[PDB]
RNA sequence: ACUCUGGUUUCUCUUCAGAUCGCAUAAAUCUUUCGCACUAAAGAUUUCCGUGGAGAGGAACAACUCUGAGU
């Protein structure tokens, strides 16, 4: 997250291209983050966020 | 106490009895939550945080609680919506950022060096008509709407 | 502990004392009523079920009234 | 869907990290005509659900409505009607010019 | 129609709080239940996220609009 934002304060990437990207980033980060594998429970949050994303 | 100037975490920062920084280590994980729960909004560039240092600067938290107006907060991200299709619709080739930002052993990049002097690009605040959004625009997209106005909230 | 061992001084124990009564503050939130609840879960607990060497104890105390000539008289199941 | 439903009254007289649901989790598959094609909600044609585009709600709404309004507004209602509609028209056209590939 | 309290803002401490303490929502432990427990329910405890009420202390600038009382 502080990547992104970091990323979008240099200016390489638009204020649009952070928001998105942190849509994606809180959308997946089963796939960008290894989380599931430590906290079973974990698992259904990340479900929840995929769930969003369908939802919006 | 009162607030120091920002340089001074900063060098302590920079330059760096263990058990002092043993026992602030202990607390990661309230400096992630308040980190992540003060994070900044679509329509904000810079967002300034009251920040609780440790001397060592072995943790900081950010010590702030993210209030905002529910009405006001849920006009802003309505706004941020629609603007988010105008721009969705606008641009066709869209690019997302690279997933994983930076290298996966880049050095961080220190604040002072290149974030400190560059200015944010732009925000993502809508345009607002002032004939109808005429009792809103002068502070419908600050950090915090009307914390310094006495008639609006209860103070600071 | 990793650290368990180490550089500890004057200022260490100062720094150790220090956060040792942050963590109290800290359980001071709900420590009376969290005590109290057990306090009453572990007295219920040990009254229901008691440990094998609480309900022996009666019968080892009884036992302490024996001569040592007796020790000696202790047969084999040979009988 | 018939069958669905004579045997809908004969029932009731007689590892792996899965990130995205099962599509048997699926709820919502009825027999009844009346719960499948749920006639959705016409809020006096002036109201809309969040989220989904205006103007898609507008292409895509009852237009019963608007008979109604076509049938019982008066002559000069119906020019009020037609004055507003063009000048909003004509703001958004004037949107549509800005924003343009 | 003339007098007199109760001021507001902010910081901190203590205590109560079953109030949607929160128009939001997590984690752990134990027991129970049928499967054979992230992909599961029930019961209970506890810890965190942070509130409200009351009181006390600190310091900031306002002192009679209002609540009234004494007329």
């Amino acid at each position: 997250v502080v990547d992104s934002h970091v990323q979008y304060r240099l200016g390489n990437v638009d204020a649009f291209q952070l928001a998105d990207g942190l849509q994606y980033i809180f959308a997946h980060v089963g796939q960008l983050t290894g989380m599931y594998r430590y906290k079973y429970k974990l698992m259904r949050q990340i479900r929840m966020c995929k769930d969003l994303k369908h939802l919006i | 106490k009162e607030d120091m100037p920002p340089e001074h975490v900063r060098k302590i920062i920079r330059d760096h009895d263990k058990r002092v920084y043993l026992g602030a280590l202990k607390y990661m994980p309230h400096a992630v939550l308040k980190l992540l729960e003060n994070m900044p909004m679509p329509w904000e560039q810079i967002r300034d945080v009251p920040v609780l240092y440790h001397i060592t600067g072995a943790i900081s938290f950010v010590n702030e609680i993210p209030w905002v107006i529910e009405p006001v907060y849920i006009s802003q991200w309505g706004s941020m919506w629609i603007m988010m299709r105008r721009e969705k619709r606008d641009r066709r080739h869209f690019k997302r950022m690279r997933f994983p930002p930076f290298d996966d052993e880049e050095p961080p990049l220190d604040y002072a060096d290149n974030i400190l002097d560059v200015e944010p690009l732009e925000a993502i605040q809508l345009e607002l008509d002032p004939e109808e959004d005429a009792p809103v625009l002068d502070w419908f997209y600050d950090h915090q709407p009307l914390r310094d106005s006495r008639k609006y909230v209860n103070g600071s | 502990s990793l650290f368990s061992s180490g550089p500890y001084e004057k200022d260490d124990e100062e720094a150790d004392a220090i956060y040792a009564a942050l963590d109290k503050r800290m359980d001071e939130r709900r420590k009376e009523r969290r005590e109290q609840r057990e306090k009453e879960e572990i007295e219920k607990y040990r009254m229901e079920r008691p440990k094998i060497q609480q309900q022996f104890s009666d019968l080892k105390r009884k036992l302490a009234e024996v001569t040592e000539e007796e020790w000696l008289s202790i047969p084999e199941v040979g009988d | 869907d018939k069958s669905k439903e004579l045997h809908a009254i004969k029932e009731r007289y007689l590892r792996k990290f899965v990130f995205e649901w099962d599509a048997s989790e699926d709820t919502s598959i009825d027999y009844n005509p009346l719960y499948k094609e749920r006639h959705q909600v016409q809020l006096l044609g002036r109201g809309f659900i969040a989220g989904i585009d205006l103007k898609q709600q507008k292409r895509e709404q009852s237009r019963f409505y608007g008979d109604l309004m076509e049938k019982r507004r008066t002559l000069e209602e119906k020019e009020q009607e037609e004055a507003r509609l063009r000048k909003l028209r004509k703001k958004e056209a004037k949107q549509r010019w800005d924003d343009r590939h």
